[PDB]
DNA sequence: GCCGCGTCAGA
DNA sequence: TCTGACGCGGC
């Protein structure tokens, strides 16, 4: 609506205004009850699908790897390198700003 | 079965069972009469109707029982379960050795405590008791350990102490969210029929106090003990398992107790006295002769672990509040100053937990973490903080910017039923000035508050 | 002002004055019960009309009619009280006068035999209470409403899905009270199909084919013709102007000599106004044209006489020629503009293969019952009883007015059957939405939805019961020989009361009524559910009726609905809002004679609120209704805003209508959040009662209504003087006034005391009022359970401070002082029910004294000889009440079992325990025992004992009371025959007794004296048969049910106090447990020195938009305040006066009030009573909206002597140091949950376990354990924790030999595992091994 | 045209 | 049959309802046998049947198989034969066999 | 050949 | 309801 609920609890609302609040406060928690079922659900599945996934070997030998970015979504670098990074194991060494460093 | 009062109760299968086996004789009977195609192909239709509703019904013409309102549950239905096997999912599998109530705060308790009321512990811990009491000799033998259990007496107690010990227990409750839903603590006893929780950690379970019940669970072999002490223990799993960014976080007393202490003033009492060291300091606050929160300089030394975990003492002037002089004084030797240094929120307050585990290591940030606790809800409790109807400061200029708003959208609406504009446009309009106006009253009472 | 009133006043605040007063709020539900129960000699609703409905019971083709003359219910032969007793659903009989009236084969019309049965019974119907409740098993239940859609037609769209393009696509479903449903639906070729109901999809045209009409008078009554002359040659149109609606030229139109309208140009208005002003009937148009249209009759060529072109026929060019060769010089063609008029009937006759009614009628039966050959007279009696048959087609008198209000008819009334007019005017207006000359309908309109209350249920059913009756009655009525048997052979009651009983009991809105507080019952009452028959359901229904619609403004409250997975299912009735007519929703509202705002109130449904322009009740009316701006804020369109003065038509009654009494009840509801709101009315329903009643310190006036609309205050139905009072007995002598001359006596008002309520919880009444004092008819003579001064007194306000108190406070857990505890107003009486059964084995007869082999004699003392626990003995949980005793011997033990009983001396008894225990940990006192025997066997000395102490008991107390009225009665005697020539010397010595035959001057004397002689004789049969008929209810033998022998029922009664953990609140939705008990001396105090009780958390504050709590707080401070202030005064005692000012501009403080204060009662006698009353803080009335400003609670706060902050600096109880900052402390009102800690604790050890799953169960009574869910598998599964978890899934729950094994283990302290086989993984084989599949564990 | 009716009512009155 | 055909005709006589014994005096039977067959006349109700609200255990999920003694009493015979053997020590040879084979 | 429709089936 | 597999049926 144009025209907002311009009191505050400290003031005094009408009828009408909190009839209008009344819709999206009930509406809310519907939603909360009804889709947190939906995403428990949800959830159950993808546990159940994902559980043979076990550490068996300590090191097959891969050579291959990802190439780690920086996610830079537009404005700024939201999650750096680092933090990207922290606690990974490497695949090949990385060098500096100059070759074989 | 027969139920009480001459009652009987039987599947719906031995009535379905019942009438092939009679169909099936009636058959038999049919072969020895020679009777015509026509009804012994009907016979046969009856036996391949009722043997399939048997097994599973809801391929036919749904046969139900007679009179039982209800389809009746074949063979297949048994199984066949929602959600999941009926008797190896859920639900649910009962256990034995298990309560359930309420959980209470209980402030005094260590992070590895938990209060265990007295009447559920007498009834789960009865034959650790009874075996106890028999090996030892203090009661001839577990008939006569069951009489004087059930009367409660002094040797109870000992027996209690005994197990209680060096027993660990689990915590549960049903949302279980992550592994943390279920932690191992060391129960303690107390009086009534409610929980205690450690404060810290009913972030991390989302449990308030409003009626919520959570379970109890009894590892019984040595084995389990060590897995629950070992690998389930609270105060082995600070660390969230999703992220390395603490779950165990302050919740909110903390913070608050901290903003007092930590929020630094122009002028209180004893602005610019120079301090020999905190001490002094904080006798002189606990006396009253200076206020929490002043600008003071402390000579203080902070300690560095360059060396391998060893103290580099760094012996100087430090300008700072009180407050945080006295917090510091807590703080253990291997924190940098510039930590306690600043502003101090929610914010800086979980860096300095993270900071703390990865430079100092895991008990001092157990330890202290406690500590942090302690002091919060003790300057919370000091500062008195309140809510007034003056409290809520209605910013100065409110009604002027409410009516300017106000003539505003109704200058637009009229100037909607003139027609130079779309709906897009006056959406735009309208949401834009409400925001402006909306943001302006925000800040102003921000900036209003702030520095008043 | 009232007598209540008058005893005591509560300050109200506010500006306007409230004109209506709160209607009386059970009126829906019993006085519709009440229309149901009703000898009226028409068609109305009720049990008459369901009557009419299916009576006369004609024979099968015997000729022997079975007439209804009128309907007689029997007074109910048990009473309330003895129903309550012994379990028995109160009920009473009807009887009905009916006639079997017999015509001979074959009489012209005249019924020979005649018989007349003498009123046999059909059964007993369940009657309600004064209250609105309902004793099933002696316990009182109650019928929810259930709201439903209402009968009529809904034009519903559903796009988007319909093909997945939009495709706009609508349908019509016809939704009758009584009968087999229509669905009208279209296809993407804008063909009209039927869907009876959800069967295969046929054309509707089909059906008005079957209803006798041809394709061509289809086309006919559907398309209207247009007429096309041909002259001289060539094919030309008849054309009206106006018929040319929205059509690009074809051709180029001529018309009397020049052309006016270009091929393709679009008619403009002039053109119109051209051809008008010319005349155009007929335009020239090219043979080209018509070779495009359709031909709607069937032309024949009239040369041969045979057909050519038929009934919705393709129109081309030779066709055109050969049509003109034969001579029609007038072709009809039909009107279908496909923007207007589309291609609907065309098209859909054409999809239809089907010709003639017959064929109609056979692809109707093939698609009904498909498979089975056809029969014409079978088919045509199914399709014509499908709609057409009285008995199965209604659909409702109000269905069929709402359907005639929706195809626009001024008259109310059809005939229920489908009138072929309903079926065409329905596809009339379903393809006028289709081109779009009509609004689709919304499900959510309160106009299109129903509610339907007790009777309209009660009448289905028993309608039910009718309909089965009547098939096997009439069955009956064929075969036997009509003659002998009489209207009573034929028609058992069994069936009827069979399934009336089984609606009754086993039902989703007949549920236990919940007993703790008159809001619960009055919501419960009230309360409105959209399940069962006919009505919703929870999974399909979806977001669309949840939400809240713009008309349940004024009728119905948006905030009162449980918070689980209902919330929108239930919508209880607000406070001014009533039942229509209809049984729909309407509302009051105050005329507006334009400027003069009039006192009327009109009832207004939703199509007329629609309408007019209501006001809302917050303008401000000035000497005779005057708004004061021109432009006033109203609503006409559904939507508010500003409209003109010279406009309003109506206007709200009062702003408290839109919501009901339990949100109305929360103060200052503008300042507090939906959210919080809701919750708070919600959980406050369930609130408990405690020991000491009060009141709250803010109320808003309506605590008075709530009370008086409860059934559990005892109210007075005459008016007059207390004569006695008596803690069983209250006894009001009647004002002369009111007295009726013929047989009025006194007013004798029996007292409840503690009884068992449904909760377990105390139902106690205490009297309020003294000895002597006059009181008027309907004045509020005993409090009952937490309701005080009238007014309902929930709980109790406390001091509260906002502060942290070492976290303490932590969440929303609440810190409380001892003081609480100390005075012991939050300890609950709890009255919990036991029963010792003993029944019958072929064992042996049970038996209940107190001969029990090796029980303690602690357990026998408390039992006297009959093994009957003493009355008002005090126990312990553990301790045995009733001693029972069962026959076990042949032991057949192991070995060494035999030796010791040879060596010992262990003499093998017989009998085995079973005497009843106590629960675990519950103690309290014994105030009641009941015995029930059945008749037959030889009851015990202690039960016969007893029977005779309460059957004397009985005796006694009825002795008294006939004694009391009829001392009344004599002493009226007496004073009628003093009076007529005074003699009372010679009267007072002759006997009293001997007054019978006396008599005196002859007027009103002696027509009295006779009257109270008759009543004396009255009272003496009376009486003497009233004790008689209770002697034979007590001596009776009580019926048990089949296999005991004799049942015990013990009640306890368990005081419980307050303990940590325990669940309180406030009316707000702020909520908590009690963390821990504290000293008073431990938490702040004032410079006063009066210590703080609760310390409440500030940061509970900020996210909880509930702010009004404080400004309650504050005002109530300031109100115990003023107590204060008269209560030193009145510890002083300067004087009357002094303190009668002070109170004065108390009363009025400043103006803008709708107060009206005194001198009008009673200077000192109440004043200084009132005074002593309001030591302890002076009771308010707050009003919702028009309630007292921030500033007036200043002006009182000033009043209140006390700091306009609110605030007071504290100084801290355990340290003594002060803190910095003061905070606010008051009294803010709350209250202690029905959840209490003693319930919610649960554990178990070991126990019952499962019989044929071996996981734990409950069967110790001592509850089964958690669940292992598989989100906990998931918890385990997380950490490496295998033992643990293999435990806990089978060693700790399904292992068998495990567990026993382990448990020794235990016992010695054995510590290892031994899992086996878990005894579901058996049940898996065993039921692949039940199946032809063959598991084998392998091995390897 | 046999509409899948399972009903050995119907077969054997046929 | 005979049984449901005079309650049909008691409770229509009678108007409120047919008292066991009534039908029993109007029969030459014994009236000792009315109630037995009262007792019998409860007709099978299913053990499947699930409860009230149709919850996730059916009727026979509560019903306990008492048959099953509690590992308690057999840790107390367990412990009770350790005794009666050290007893039997306390004998001499054959009045220990004599025992023993009793 | 891909599209509604209709049956079947997990919550 | 929803998302979908596999025929089923039809075009
Ligand atoms: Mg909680």
């Amino acid at each position: 609506i144009e025209t907002p609920i311009t009191a505050n609890f400290r003031e005094g609302l009408n009828v009408l205004q909190y009839f209008i609040s009344t819709h999206g406060a009930r509406k809310g928690l519907a939603d909360t009850a009804l889709k947190t079922a939906n995403s428990g659900y949800l959830t159950r599945r993808l546990v159940d699908v994902a559980q043979d996934l076990v550490v068996t070997e300590d090191d097959c030998g891969t050579h291959e790897g990802i190439m780690m970015t920086p996610v830079i979504e537009g404005g700024d670098v939201k999650e750096p390198l680092r933090d990207r990074v922290l606690g990974r194991v490497t695949a090949e060494d990385v060098l500096k700003p100059g070759t074989a460093d | 079965v027969p139920l009480d009062g001459g009652r009987f109760a039987t599947s719906d299968l031995n009535d379905l069972y019942r009438r092939v086996i009679n169909r099936n004789n009636r058959l038999k009977r049919l072969l020895d009469l020679a009777a015509p195609d026509i009804i012994v192909r009907n016979e046969k239709r009856m036996l391949q109707e009722a043997v399939d509703a048997l097994l599973d019904n809801g391929r036919r013409g749904r046969a139900i029982t007679g009179s039982n309102k209800r389809p009746l549950k074949s063979l297949a239905d048994m199984i066949k379960g929602k959600q999941g096997r009926f008797r190896q999912n859920l639900l649910g599998k009962r256990v034995d050795y298990s309560g359930r109530s309420v959980i209470t705060v209980g402030p005094y308790l260590r992070l590895h405590q938990c209060g265990l009321p007295k009447k559920m512990a007498l009834e789960l811990f009865k034959p650790f008791i009874y075996g106890k009491l028999e090996l030892r000799g203090l009661a001839t033998t577990i008939k006569a350990a069951k009489k004087m259990v059930e009367r409660e007496e002094a040797v109870v107690w000992d027996i209690l102490d005994e197990v209680i010990r060096e027993h660990p227990v689990l915590l549960n409750r049903a949302p279980t969210l992550h592994r943390l839903g279920i932690q191992a603590f060391e129960p303690v006893l107390i009086e009534g029929k409610a929980i205690q929780l450690h404060p810290l950690v009913c972030a991390a379970y989302n449990a308030d106090f409003d009626g919520d019940q959570m379970a109890v669970h009894v590892p019984l072999t040595l084995e389990a003990q060590l897995e629950a002490r070992a690998l389930m223990m609270s105060t082995n799993n600070i660390l969230s398992p999703a992220n390395g960014e603490p779950i165990i976080v302050p919740s909110q007393d903390v913070v608050l107790g901290l903003y007092y202490m930590t929020r630094d003033c122009v002028n209180a009492k004893g602005e610019g006295m120079v301090l020999t060291g905190p001490k002094e300091a904080e006798r002189l606050y606990r006396s009253g002769l200076a206020s929490l929160h002043a600008r003071v300089k402390v000579r203080i030394t902070e300690y560095e672990k360059d060396a391998n975990g060893e103290l580099v003492a760094k012996t100087s002037l430090k300008d700072t509040t009180v407050g945080r002089a006295i917090l510091w004084m807590i703080v253990p030797k291997g924190l940098p100053y510039s930590i306690v240094n600043q502003a101090l929120g929610k914010k800086a307050i979980s860096k300095m937990l993270n900071t703390c585990y990865r430079i100092l290591g895991l008990k001092p940030t157990v330890i202290f973490a406690d500590q942090i606790m302690y002091t919060g809800f003790a300057y919370a409790a000091r500062s008195g903080a309140s809510v007034g109807i003056d409290d809520m400061v209605i910013p100065e200029k409110k009604h002027e910017i409410i009516s300017e708003a106000e003539a505003e959208v109704a200058e637009i609406q009229e100037q909607f039923q003139s027609g130079l504009v779309t709906a897009g446009e006056r959406y735009n309009k309208v949401i834009d000035i409400w925001a402006a106006a909306n943001d302006r009253v925000s800040k102003a009472m921000m900036d209003n508050l702030q520095t008043e | 002002y009232s007598y209540t009133e008058k005893k005591r006043i509560r300050k109200d605040f506010g500006k306007r004055p409230q004109v209506l007063d709160v209607p009386y709020l059970l009126s829906i539900q019993l006085d519709s019960f009440q229309k149901f129960i009703e000898q009226d000699p028409e068609g109305q609703y009720g049990l008459e009309a369901a009557f009419r409905s299916v009576f006369p019971i004609q024979s099968y083709s015997g000729n022997s009619e079975l007439q209804y003359v009128s309907y007689r219910l029997g007074e109910p032969v048990f009473d309330v009280q003895e129903c309550q007793i012994r379990g028995v659903t109160y009920s009473a009989p009807l009887r009905v006068k009916l006639r079997l009236v017999i015509y001979e084969r074959e009489a012209p019309e005249g019924t020979v035999k005649d018989i007349k049965e003498q009123e046999v019974y059909m059964g007993e119907i369940p009657l309600m209470t004064d209250n609105g409740t309902f004793v099933i098993n002696g316990t009182e239940r109650v019928i929810v409403s259930q709201l439903h859609r209402s009968p009529g037609v809904f034009f519903d769209s559903d796009k988007g899905k319909t093909h997945s393009s939009g495709k706009v696509l609508y349908n019509a479903r016809i939704i009758p009270y009584r009968g087999s449903w229509l669905d009208f639906e279209f296809d993407p070729k804008d063909n009209l199909f039927v869907r009876i109901d959800r069967r295969r999809k046929l054309p509707a045209t089909i059906i008005l084919r079957a209803l006798n009409y041809t394709t061509e008078q289809i086309l006919d009554l559907f398309f209207e013709k247009v007429i096309f002359e041909i002259r001289d040659n060539k094919l030309q149109m008849e054309l009206v102007p106006e018929r040319l609606r929205g059509e690009t030229a074809s051709f180029d139109i001529e018309a009397n000599g020049k052309v006016y309208v270009e091929k393709g140009r679009r008619i403009t208005a002039r053109h119109i106004r051209q051809l008008e002003k010319d005349d155009v009937k007929l335009i020239e148009v090219p043979v080209e044209y018509i070779a495009g249209k359709v031909v709607a009759k069937d032309y024949i060529d009239e040369s041969t006489g045979e057909l050519i072109c038929a009934a919705n026929m393709e129109l081309s060019l030779d066709l055109l020629a050969k049509l003109s060769q034969s001579g029609h010089k007038r072709i009809e063609t039909l009107f279908t503009n496909d923007l207007d008029h589309g291609p609907y009937i065309s098209e859909t006759l054409r999809v239809d293969p089907t010709n003639d009614r017959l064929s109609a009628l056979v692809e109707i039966y093939r698609m009904m019952r498909p498979g089975e050959p056809p029969t014409r007279e079978a088919a045509e009696s199914l399709f014509e009883n499908l709609f057409f048959s009285e008995d199965r087609y209604d659909l409702s008198a109000v269905g069929r007015m709402k359907f005639n209000r929706s195809l626009l008819r001024e008259e109310i009334e059809g005939s229920g059957i489908l009138s072929k007019d309903d079926i065409i005017d329905v596809m009339k207006k379903l393809i006028d939405i289709r081109n779009g000359k009509g609004e689709v309908d919304d499900i959510d309109h309160l106009g299109n939805r129903r509610i339907r209350s007790v009777g309209e249920m009660a009448e289905n059913q028993f309608r039910v019961g009718l309909v089965r009756v009547e098939r096997a009655v009439k069955e009956r009525l064929s075969l036997g020989d009509l003659d002998t048997l009489m209207p009573q052979d034929m028609i058992n009651a069994k069936p009827i009361s069979a399934a009336v009983k089984e609606f009754f009991g086993s039902s989703q809105l007949s549920q236990f009524m919940d007993q703790n507080n008159p809001l619960s019952e009055i919501t419960h009452k009230r309360r409105i559910s959209a399940l069962g028959p006919g009505g919703l359901t929870r999974e399909r229904a979806g977001f669309e009726v949840r939400d809240v619609h713009p008309t349940h403004y004024g009728r119905v409250c948006p905030i009162e609905t449980p918070e689980g997975p209902n919330i929108g299912l239930i919508n209880s009735l607000s406070v001014y809002a009533q039942t229509n007519e209809y049984g729909f929703l309407e509302t009051p509202y105050r005329k507006v004679t334009d400027g003069v705002v009039t006192d009327e109130i009109h009832y207004l449904s939703a199509i007329e609120e629609g309408n007019y322009v209501i006001a809302q009740a917050n303008s401000n009316l000035d000497e005779e209704g005057h708004f004061v701006e021109d432009l006033v804020t109203c609503r006409s369109k559904g939507e508010s805003s500003l409209f003109s003065r010279d406009q309003v038509d109506y206007m709200d009654v009062s702003t408290q209508q839109v919501v009901s009494v339990g949100a109305s009840l929360i103060p200052f509801l503008e300042h507090d959040d939906a959210n919080r709101a809701l919750m708070g009315a919600n959980m406050q329903r369930q609130a408990v009662p405690t020991l000491r009643a009060d009141k709250p310190l803010v109320g808003t006036g309506m605590e008075r209504a709530v009370a008086v609309d409860s059934g559990v205050t005892a109210v007075a139905k005459r008016g007059g003087v207390v004569q006695y009072v008596d803690a069983s007995r209250i006894v009001i002598k009647v004002n002369e006034d009111e007295m009726y001359p013929g047989e009025a006596g006194i007013d004798i008002y029996n007292l409840t005391k503690y009884t068992r309520s449904n909760q377990n919880t105390c139902i106690n009444q205490m009297p309020c009022v003294s000895l002597g004092e006059p009181v008027e008819r309907g004045d509020v003579l005993a409090d009952g359970p937490s309701t005080d001064l009238g007014e309902l007194a929930l709980g109790q306000n406390m001091r509260v401070a906002f502060m942290p108190w070492n976290g303490y406070n932590f969440e929303d857990s609440i810190l409380v002082s001892e003081r609480v505890v100390q005075e012991d107003r939050f300890t609950t009486i709890h009255i919990q029910e036991l029963a010792c059964v003993s029944r019958d084995t072929k064992l042996g007869p049970e038996e209940i004294t107190a001969d029990i082999p090796n029980v303690g004699e602690a357990a026998l003392s408390k039992l006297d000889e009959s093994g009957i626990v003493y009355i008002g003995a005090e126990v312990t949980g553990g301790d045995i009440l009733v001693g029972k005793v069962t026959p076990k011997g042949e032991t057949q033990l192991t070995p060494e079992e035999k030796l010791l009983r040879a060596i010992f001396g262990e003499k093998a008894s017989d009998v085995k325990d079973s005497s009843l225990r106590v629960p675990n940990g519950v103690s309290g006192t014994v105030i009641d025992v009941q015995v029930f025997t059945r008749d037959g066997v030889e009851k015990d000395k202690r039960a016969l004992e007893i029977e005779e102490m309460q059957l004397k008991q009985a005796k006694k107390d009825l002795s008294e009371e006939l004694q009391i009225l009829e001392a009344g009665l004599f002493s009226r005697i007496r004073a009628v025959l003093v009076a007529g020539g005074v003699e009372a010397e010679k009267l007072d010595k002759l006997p009293r007794d001997r007054w019978l035959e006396l008599g005196l001057t002859d007027e009103e004397k002696q027509n009295q004296l006779e009257q109270l002689a008759e009543q004396y004789d009255e009272l003496k049969h009376e009486f003497e048969k009233k004790l008689e008929a209770k002697r034979r209810k007590i001596t009776q033998g009580d019926d048990l049910a089949p296999g005991v022998l004799k049942i015990v029922k013990v009640y306890l009664a368990v005081k419980r106090r307050i303990q940590p953990g325990d669940k309180m609140a406030g009316r707000h939705g702020n909520k908590g447990v009690i963390s821990k008990i504290n000293p008073i001396e431990d938490m702040p105090y004032d410079e006063n020195g009066t210590p703080v009780d609760i310390v409440l958390n500030p940061l509970g504050v900020p996210s909880r938009m509930n702010i009004g709590q404080i400004l309650e707080t504050h005002l109530g401070m300031a109100a115990k305040g003023i107590g204060d202030k008269i209560n030193a005064m009145l510890k002083q005692q300067q004087e009357v006066a002094k303190l009668r000012e002070f109170i004065q501009r108390a009363y009025d403080l400043g103006a803008d009030v709708r107060q009206k204060v005194d001198l009008s009662t009673f200077s000192d006698e109440e004043v200084m009573r009132l005074a002593e009353n309001l030591r302890k803080g002076m009771p308010i009335a707050t009003p919702v909206f028009d309630g007292a400003k921030e500033a007036e609670i200043k002006e009182l706060l000033k009043l209140g002597d006390l700091p306009t902050s609110g605030q007071i600096r504290l100084y801290d109880g355990r340290t003594g140091e002060q803190f910095e900052r003061p905070v606010t402390v008051g009294y803010m009102y709350m209250l202690k949950l029905n959840h209490l800690v003693d319930d919610k604790m649960h554990a178990r050890s070991t126990g019952s376990y499962s019989l044929v799953t071996q996981q734990p169960l409950g069967g110790k009574a001592q509850f089964g354990g958690q669940r292992f869910g598989e989100m906990e598998v998931w918890a385990l599964e997380a950490y490496g924790a295998a033992y643990t978890l293999q435990e806990m899934l089978t060693v700790k729950s399904d292992d068998v030999n495990g567990r026993t094994k382990m448990y020794k283990n235990i016992v010695d302290g054995n510590h290892q595992m031994e899992p086996g086989m878990p005894e579901s993984f058996n049940v898996l084989l065993k039921e692949i091994r039940s199946l032809g599949i063959n598991i084998e564990l392998e091995d390897e | 045209e046999i509409g899948r009716t399972t009903d050995p009512v119907r077969m054997y009155m046929r | 049959n005979k049984l449901n055909r005079i309650s049909r005709q008691m409770l229509q006589e009678m108007g409120r309802e047919p008292t066991p014994e009534e039908l029993a005096e109007r029969m030459l039977m014994p009236e000792d046998k009315i109630r037995k067959v009262l007792k019998i006349a409860k007709e099978p109700i299913s053990m499947e049947t699930p409860i009230g609200d149709d919850e996730d255990s059916h009727l026979g999920d509560f019903i306990e198989d008492t048959t099953l003694e509690l590992p308690l009493d057999s840790a107390t015979t367990e412990s009770l034969r350790a005794a009666t053997h050290d007893v039997l020590a306390g004998l001499t040879a054959r009045e220990a066999k004599v025992l023993r084979m009793r």
